[PDB]
RNA sequence: CUAUGCCGAUCGGGUGUCCGCACUAAGUUCGGCAUCAAUAUGGUGACCUCCCGGGAGCGGGGGACCACCAGGUUGCCUAAGGAGGGGUGAACCGGCCCAGGUCGGAAACGGAGCAGGUCAAAACUCCCGUGCUGAUCAGUAGUGGGAUCGCGCCUGUGAAUAGCA
């Protein structure tokens, strides 16, 4: 054990002895990020790039115990350790941790070094001798030849809740991970007599759903447009997704919204394989120009379509569009790409090469509200294709999710949750129709209420 | 009643919370849940106020802010001066959200912006931070244009540069930093905070 | 006892539930299938010992084969009368590409096919149809001016009836139950053209949400066989079965690619194999006719001797015998000693004569019969000669 | 005269084929596919139809600088399969045995490659990398087999080789190697913890003397190898100068070498006339401006990163462009010297106007030469020298413009000449005497 | 925007009237079509762009 | 209470599992019941032979493999009839040794 | 000599569209052949050698060597060789269960063994995995040239571009 720490849920370190061996700069912050967003289903194991990590939660006194060991594989004693000392600590300081107020924690002191050292050396001595493999293997050969909440009590409702989430278009693996996270969140926690177990678990599950569906900061494209205009360089947005997700319609909606906000746009086309896509975008451009005359905005053009015909490579067309926008001083370029199946490797390689070459400011994955159990796989494939094809560390991944066709179900919204689980990035826009005015944002409370109203 | 501590992630809210209570340095991590503790004013009266610290992570700010807005009598906002340049948009957005939430209250709470990490040399001055906040909030109001897919409030009369003077709130600024070196061992810099707490008491 | 067998069955059923839910299959159908398979297993009261999981996989495979098709034969085009097929579905289902693929497929079958579009709300719709038709070199109809789908469809179908086209395909924009105007437009189009078939196309990736849309489509207008698309991807299309339950109609074709040539008729075995994930399935007055043909085997002799011994004494029919009964029973034993391959063989004498080892085995399995075997062979040959003589006359 | 960067190749292969997120199966598949592609391309077929004849690469074969990559990929595939077996051994202990076998193969391949690097044909830098890789593989194999002494010795050898290699190169190039040392840092510690931390100190003290006595000859010979490799690399293939000390991997450096040789082939060739080199001067200018554009092609994304945040500092973004700009400005200065030679060969009205236009051009060029390092402000003597040249050229231009033959301005040229005489004296023989005579007349 | 292009300049100036209109087009677009397999209709259906837009001999009625 | 002897015990080609009781080298080829009876009769007159019954493991139906031998080694009073051969092994090895001499 | 263009106004260099191109990188698809051994314990089946007892069928016990299945620890194996899954088991000679019949016996009961059924453990064969092999293609893309009177990009700067008689 090269690192160990015990601290409360309030973010206050209680006791640690890392010393010069390791520094708690951000090995526990990463674990906190994992436990808050994209909850860990690895059964109390985390793989930080520097070294592995193990955590244990105690909801009775809202405490956590983290142990960091090097990437080199250790023995099976560590988990046993994280149990026993836990009880020992719970035995040693009952009075301080049982109080709701945090003032007692600050007032109290913990001389826990000696007992923890004794436990660690006992565990190491036990791990020094391990020669029970032969007996276990021989036995396997013979066999082959031949108040507080308990997990078992809350299992039933759990699975029924899981079934409900399955009814709400949530992915099966996503539902299992969420149920495991909720179960970890409620282990031995005291429960009031007025409330019921089902009510408490439902409230905890809906709180977790609100938390996960409330992703990282809501940074908007509109504010970043002015920042891009500060250096007078075009702001590049790229749309990616599988076939049949309404990329063109959402592109038209976003262009119309930008024109209403008062910014010139340039629509770059790359749907060469798609029949009639160029003329579709041309019709959209004609409609937008009819709605917004150039002279009303000051005599300058607002929306222009950039294409090179069918069959041409998408990366070259995108680069030419970027250069043309820079020369003409267009505020924002929106790039439309043909839908690509996730299992088709060459298309993924081409898309990743285009993204790397054109280095767009924003990347938007256009998903489907109707799809279920497949959005997670598509997101995984897209993210891994974008990651492995970029040699630089911390590669450019998907930065925005656009959910369309939301006005066709209104009850099976759980699919969105799956996406918000598989990627921590927020949902920027939600499509709710086919007209140019059906481009709204996401309300977390309404989505959760509709998800769990039944 | 209760005084809320708000800020971004790793903004130092827990450090100030423990400093105002025990006066000793304690190692801290990122907040996961709230923490409420009763603190007496150093004055002769020694009145008690409930200091409540809320996690600064963006996945939990709004829930706790809307859940504890009613109980709060005074609101304290913490901004990292050293890391302000990279996170100006984030602090501006959070300030806009908290201002909108505060304006809904029947009783208007006192508002304080306390720059943190001031013990470092790269930290900016209070007036510079105030001017940057004014400049950013001038456009942040305009940037609010989207369909909520379900009651908007304006911080200015649509015609003038946004200023804290026109706001119906008492907004104060000060300089405070308690981490170590110059801060904790040498001489604590939280006396302005306790003076302001006594003034608002 | 089957004590641990019940637990093993429950664990395997849970694993199958997880696998099927990972295959985008409706939870209600999964629970119904679980109930049916558990009832079937309890009816069997026994599990196959050949393999622990093979029996369960075969049972669930048979259950899915029963569930996938309603049993109604798929509709087929009729020569001599023009057949009108109207394509319906949801947005993004790829109905236009499916229309192009089906038109090309029927053209490859020797048919006079044509395409008509009613999609007018979607911008840039007719151009795609034009490009797909000229790619496949098939006549098409449409216009950029008129916006009412009903009149366009009526004019196109009338003109192609004048042109005497065998097959007419009419495509309309995808729609959802929320917008009633699109549904009433579909109803008006159906009234105007009176389509022969109404094919509903749904994406394979869509699951647990398309059931309501399929039910609404069936309720408002008549429906026909459905076509699944985008099967070339990772999606197995497990939800489409629910759509079948909403329509009680089979599947005629599948879409396994972006190019127009990727279009194949539906087959149940590959679909269920993909859904399961392994697809490991193993499949396994006469007397008068034989008398007329004159073919005589050892089976007939054995049956005759069994009937004779069942009858009993021959003096009863007519109205020493013990030795006759002993000879009969020893002959029956020696004829039951050998295998059925020699018994059912047409010419037992030849297969015996070619291999004396067969005689050795027969002698091993019964008494010595060092002379009885050849005596029985001679008697069988005489009986066969009598049988062929009778058959000749 | 052929070299291969083992560590860079293996790292760039791993980071782009599933090892980035911790997957080994697809990495092994890619390694096998690349092996098949290399064997197909080089026609190194060892097994034909209905037969198999494993053959080893000889010294004469490896002249293509790619046969070593075959053995390297074999070793990498074996190592990847071993790591996958290690990951999977938790479910089934039996796999561990299989794991051992794979390692027994992998080190062998590496050692074979080592015996393929003994030839003088391959460069020493490849030899050092091969030795380090073989030592690392052997140490990992011994650590897996619970052999602490051999593993710790091999790991110490690998760490020493890697740190020597990192010190041999620049700070920018060495960081990757440092990272590798970090990747080997924890395991070594664990080996010491396996000793017991009581006899470990004595073992380390004895190991220091063992390395000094037994490997001391090897240590000094590898140090000499590193020194000679660095010397020959700087003399032949790489370039080391005051600016852009980092070795440019781009091919355009060779162009600079050509330019460099052209310089030492130009000045000797042209003594006074310098007329025949004007076309050569234009060709050199075209080549150097093409090199500048090629450098800017990779410069621009770094310029974007610099513009993004103020955290990024100088000294890396504009380390190679400035040397090329300096070369171009030096070539322009030589051209202006040629123009001055032509002018002094001579002794009509538009000619001084054209000369003043050229002088303005050189003033702008020297302004840019001051600005670019001045924008960087890395050093300070360069700006001083550039400003001295700039003021000298400005004074020369003023003297040319104010010549009484050039300018017929009575009572005005004399005042300007008198005013500029003080500036010329501050900046500071035949030119001065001619200017004084012109002012007097 | 005017640029001079190098090449067979004497043979470019021999006509001095106009070059071939389809001077930069693929072989299968050329009038001669350079067709080793003139038809290849099924091959073009199997691989290539989903839809090719050109002059249509099929029925086009509005 | 005579002890039983069969020709299959003295056959070398038969395996030990199929009835062989002596090493192959000491055995003979295709022994018959009459040979064993006559060779053992030269020592004891208590042996009597029948031919209408055969050994169980003898699947083949042959005359030379048919028949059996009864030999009395005990006088049924607690004393050996002949002290020379106290066990069946001695009798069978003697018969196996004496068979080739008469067969020649 | 009149007049021409407008800030780059003259003069130029790379590229990209282009090729019956050459070649590579990175992928898709379809075939061929190949797929180890020791040792530790236990089990199964042949074959072989010793005994103990009995009137037989037979019973009791210990070894020999081979094949094969589980499967302990391994390697001077490997190009690679997993303790992976499956079929067939024949004609009639791989087991196991063996009705009837047959044989041993007074009987109890046993033995050989067919049919038939059955199979962790005869043999053969297939699938996956692994290695090696040929073949396969472009809604993957990159310099190596050719091509280049335009159309699209990147870089250059003089004042000098085309009529007159
Ligand atoms: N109800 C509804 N329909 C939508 C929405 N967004 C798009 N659609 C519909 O879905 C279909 C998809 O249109 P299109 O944009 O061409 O799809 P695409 O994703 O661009 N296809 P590709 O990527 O291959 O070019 C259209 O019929 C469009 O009207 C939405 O938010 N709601
Ligand atoms: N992989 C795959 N993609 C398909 C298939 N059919 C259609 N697509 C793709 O799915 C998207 C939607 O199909 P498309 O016909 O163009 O849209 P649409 O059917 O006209 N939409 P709507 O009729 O509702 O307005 C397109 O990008 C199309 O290329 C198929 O069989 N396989
Ligand atoms: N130099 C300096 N660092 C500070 C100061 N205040 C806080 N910090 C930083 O804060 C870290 C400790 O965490 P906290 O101060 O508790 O921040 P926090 O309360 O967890 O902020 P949240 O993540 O939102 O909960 C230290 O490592 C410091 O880097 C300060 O005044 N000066
Ligand atoms: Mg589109
Ligand atoms: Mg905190
Ligand atoms: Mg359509």
């Amino acid at each position: 054990l090269d690192f160990f720490t015990i601290f409360s849920k309030g973010g206050l370190v209680l006791w640690c002895f890392q010393g010069v061996s390791d520094s708690c700069t951000g090995p526990v912050n990463a674990l906190i990020r994992s436990v808050l967003l994209q909850e860990r289903g690895g059964n109390n194991s985390f793989t930080h790039e520097a070294l592995t990590l193990k955590y244990k939660l105690d909801n009775q006194f809202e405490l956590v115990f983290v142990v960091g060991f090097q990437k080199i594989l250790t023995l099976t004693y560590v988990d046993k350790l994280i149990d026993d000392v836990h009880r020992l600590f719970r035995d040693k300081y009952r009075t301080e941790i049982q109080q709701q107020s945090a003032l007692s924690l600050l007032n109290g002191t913990f001389d826990f070094q000696n007992d923890f050292l004794r436990l660690l050396r006992e565990a190491e001595e036990s791990s020094k001798i391990r020669a029970p493999t032969t007996m276990k293997k021989f036995e396997d050969s013979e066999k082959a030849k031949k108040k507080s909440l308990s997990r078992e009590d809350m299992e039933s409702v759990l699975d029924k809740m899981r079934d409900h989430l399955i009814a709400k278009n949530v992915a099966a693996d996503i539902a299992v991970q969420l149920c495991e996270s909720v179960a970890n969140k409620l282990e031995g926690k005291v429960m009031g007599t007025f409330s019921t177990v089902t009510s408490t678990v439902k409230q905890a599950l809906q709180e977790s759903l609100v938390q996960i569906l409330q992703p990282q900061r809501r940074v908007d494209m509109l504010r970043d447009i002015m920042d891009a205009q500060r250096r007078q360089r075009p702001y590049v947005v790229t749309f990616c997704g599988v076939n049949g997700v309404g990329k063109s319609t959402n592109l038209a909606k976003i262009s119309f919204w930008l024109l209403e906000n008062g910014f010139s746009v340039l629509i770059a086309a790359c749907d060469t394989f798609r029949a009639g896509a160029v003329e579709q975008l041309r019709t959209h451009t004609r409609r937008l120009s009819a709605l917004h005359p150039p002279e009303k905005h000051g005599g300058r053009t607002m929306v222009q379509l950039f294409e090179k015909g069918y069959g041409k490579d998408a990366a070259g067309i995108a680069m030419e569009a970027i250069a043309f926008a820079r020369n003409q001083g267009f505020d924002v370029v929106l790039v439309d790409t043909a839908g690509r199946m996730q299992d088709n490797a060459p298309l993924m390689t081409a898309l990743a090469k285009l993204i790397t070459v054109n280095t767009p400011d924003l990347v938007l994955f256009v998903g489907e509200a109707l799809v279920g159990n497949e959005a997670v796989d598509q997101l995984v494939k897209f993210n891994r294709a974008l990651a492995d094809h970029s040699m630089a560390q911390t590669p450019r991944l998907i930065d925005g999710i656009v959910l369309t066709k939301f006005d066709t179900i209104d009850d099976k919204v759980g699919a969105a949750i799956s996406m918000t689980y598989i990627t921590s990035k927020p949902i920027v826009f939600v499509g709710t129709g086919q007209t140019y005015c059906d481009l709204r944002s996401l309300n977390a409370k309404a989505v959760v209420a509709a998800l769990m109203k039944a | 009643r209760a005084v809320l501590l708000l800020g971004l992630c790793d903004s130092g809210k827990t450090l100030l919370f423990v400093r105002l209570l025990t006066g000793h340095y304690r190692d801290t991590q990122t907040s996961i849940t709230d923490s409420s503790a009763t603190y007496r004013v150093n004055n002769n009266r020694g009145n008690s106020l409930t200091l409540i610290d809320l996690p600064g992570h963006e996945s939990l700010r709004l829930q706790f802010l809307e859940r504890f807005k009613t109980s709060a009598r005074a609101v304290v906002f913490v901004v990292d001066s050293a890391a302000f340049q990279r996170e100006v948009k984030d602090v501006a957005e959070f300030l806009y959200q908290v201002l909108i939430d505060s304006m809904s209250l029947k009783n208007t709470p006192s508002f304080l912006i306390a720059c943190n990490k001031q013990d470092i040399a790269m930290a900016k001055s209070a007036k510079l931070i105030q001017q940057q906040l004014e400049k950013e909030l001038n456009t942040l109001r305009v940037t609010r244009s989207a369909a909520p897919s379900t009651a908007p409030a304006q911080l200015g009369k649509k015609g003038k540069e946004f200023e804290f003077s026109q706001l119906p709130l008492k907004v104060e600024f000060l300089e405070c930093s308690a981490k170590g070196g110059r801060g904790d061992p040498g001489s604590a810099d939280i006396q302005d905070l306790e003076k302001w707490l006594a003034k608002i008491a | 006892a089957t004590i641990i067998n019940e637990e093993v069955l429950n664990a395997m059923l849970k694993e199958v539930c997880t696998a099927l839910l990972e295959a985008d299959v409706n939870i209600k159908l999964v629970k119904q299938l679980r109930e049916n398979v558990k009832s079937a297993i309890d009816l069997e009261e026994m599990a196959s010992g050949l393999n622990k999981r093979k029996m369960i996989q075969h049972a669930v495979f048979k259950e899915l084969v029963k569930l996938v098709d309603p049993g109604v034969k798929a509709w087929t085009p009729t020569k001599g009368k023009q057949n009108v097929i109207m394509f319906v579905g949801l947005q993004g289902s790829g109905k236009t590409t499916t229309c192009s693929k089906l038109a090309y497929y029927y053209q490859r079958k020797g048919w006079k096919t044509c395409l008509i579009c009613a999609d007018t709300f979607r911008a840039g719709a007719f151009d795609q149809l034009k490009q797909n038709a000229t790619k496949a070199r098939i006549p098409f109809y449409g216009s950029y001016t008129e916006m009412d789908p009903v009149i366009i469809a009526s004019e196109g179908v009338e003109k192609f009836k004048n042109e005497n086209f065998e097959i007419i395909i009419v495509d309309t924009s995808g729609r959802h139950k929320q917008e009633d105007s699109l549904f009433e437009e579909m109803l008006q189009v159906a009234n105007a053209i009176q389509p022969d078939n109404i094919v509903y196309v749904m994406d394979a990736s869509i699951g647990q949400a398309c059931e309501a849309q399929a039910k609404a489509f069936k309720d408002k207008v008549d429906v026909a066989s459905v076509i699944v698309t985008k099967l070339d991807g990772h999606a197995k299309g497990g939800g489409a079965l629910s759509a079948v339950a909403a329509t009680k109609s089979p599947i005629i074709f599948i879409g396994t690619g972006e190019h127009i040539d990727d279009f194949e008729p539906f087959k149940t075995q590959p679909f269920i194999s993909k859904l399961l994930g392994m697809g490991d399935i193993e499949g396994l007055e006469a007397l008068i006719e034989k008398l007329k043909h004159g073919q005589f085997t050892l089976r007939d002799m054995y049956e005759q001797f069994q009937n004779i011994m069942k009858m009993g004494p021959f003096s009863q029919i007519l109205g020493n015998e013990q030795e006759s009964m002993a000879r009969l029973k020893k002959l029956m034993t020696i004829m039951d000693s050998m295998n059925d391959q020699e018994l059912d063989s047409t010419d037992g004498a030849k297969v015996f004569s070619k291999q004396p080892g067969r005689i050795q085995r027969v002698a091993r399995g019964s008494g010595v019969s060092t002379r009885d075997v050849q005596e029985l062979l001679t008697q069988y040959t005489k009986f066969a000669q009598m049988v062929k003589k009778m058959g000749g006359i | 005269s052929l070299s291969l960067e083992i560590l860079q190749i293996i790292k760039e292969s791993q980071q782009q084929h599933g090892l980035r997120h911790g997957d080994f199966q697809r990495y092994r598949g890619y390694c096998s596919r690349r092996q098949r592609r290399l064997r197909k391309t080089l026609n190194f077929k060892m097994g034909n139809r209905h037969k198999f004849t494993g053959k080893k690469v000889t010294e004469d074969l490896l002249t293509d600088n790619r046969y070593l990559l075959l053995v390297l990929m074999d070793a990498e595939r074996a190592w990847s399969y071993a790591m996958q077996l290690k990951q999977e051994a938790n479910t089934e202990p039996r796999k561990r045995f299989h794991l051992l076998s794979r390692l027994r193969k992998a080190v062998k391949h590496a050692e074979e490659l080592e015996r393929l690097c003994e030839s003088n044909r391959v460069d020493a830098k490849t030899k050092l990398e091969a030795q380090a890789y073989t030592a690392y593989l052997s140490g990992m194999l011994r650590f897996e087999h619970q052999e602490w002494k051999a593993a710790i010795e091999a790991f110490n050898k690998c760490k020493t080789i890697y740190e020597k290699l990192a010190s041999a190169f620049t700070e920018e190039q060495a960081v990757l190697y440092n990272q590798r040392v970090e990747e080997i840092s924890p395991n070594i510690r664990y080996c010491a913890y396996n000793i017991g931390d009581q006899s470990a100190i004595n073992e380390l003290m004895q190991m220091r003397l063992r390395s000094g006595g037994t490997e001391g000859l090897l240590a000094e010979k590898l140090e000499a190898l590193i020194t000679q490799t660095r010397a020959k690399q700087a003399a032949t293939m790489s370039e080391v100068e005051w600016r852009g000390r980092t070795v440019p991997v781009k091919i355009d450096k060779v162009r600079i070498f050509l330019l460099g040789l052209a310089d030492n082939e130009a000045a000797i060739a042209q003594a006074e006339s310098e007329e025949t080199k004007e076309r050569l001067f234009e060709s050199m200018l075209s080549e150097c401006r093409d090199a500048i554009q090629a450098v800017r092609e990779e410069l621009k994304p770094d310029q974007k990163q610099r513009d993004y945040t103020l955290d990024g500092e100088s000294g890396k973004v504009s380390n190679l462009q400035y040397l090329h700009s300096y070369l171009t400005y030096i070539k322009l200065s030589t051209a202006i010297r040629r123009n001055e030679n032509m002018a002094k060969g001579l002794q009509r009205s538009p000619r001084p106007q054209d000369l003043i236009r050229l002088y303005d051009i050189i003033l702008q060029n020297l302004v840019e030469l001051l600005q670019l390092p001045g924008l960087e402000e890395d050093r300070a003597f360069q700006k001083e020298i550039g400003l001295k040249t700039l003021v000298f050229k400005a004074y020369r231009c003023f003297f040319i413009a104010q010549s009484y033959v050039l300018v017929k301005k009575w009572s005005e040229a004399l005042v300007l000449y008198d005013r500029v005489l003080k500036y010329a004296n501050e900046v500071n023989x035949x030119x001065x005497x001619x200017x004084x005579x012109x002012x007097x007349x | 925007k005017k640029k001079k292009k190098k090449g067979k300049l004497p043979k470019n100036y021999d006509p001095k009237v106009t070059p071939d209109p389809e001077r930069w087009l693929p072989m299968r677009e050329r009038s001669y079509y350079r067709g080793r397999k003139k038809g290849k209709k099924k091959d073009q259906i199997g691989k290539g762009t989903q839809g090719a837009t050109a002059g249509a001999s099929s029925e086009l009625d509005a | 209470r005579f002890i039983c002897i069969y020709p299959a015990y003295l056959n070398n080609k038969k395996t030990i599992a199929e009835g062989r009781r002596i090493p192959i080298s000491k055995a003979v080829e295709n022994p018959t019941a009459t040979e064993i009876q006559d060779v053992c009769s030269a020592v004891g007159l208590n042996v009597f032979l029948e031919k209408n019954k055969m050994y169980s493991r003898e699947w083949n139906r042959d005359v030379q493999y048919r028949g059996r031998v009864r030999v009395q080694l005990k006088q049924e009073d607690g004393s050996l009839c002949l002290v020379q051969f106290p066990s069946r092994k001695s009798v069978m090895l003697y018969a196996a040794e004496m068979i080739p001499k008469l067969k020649t």
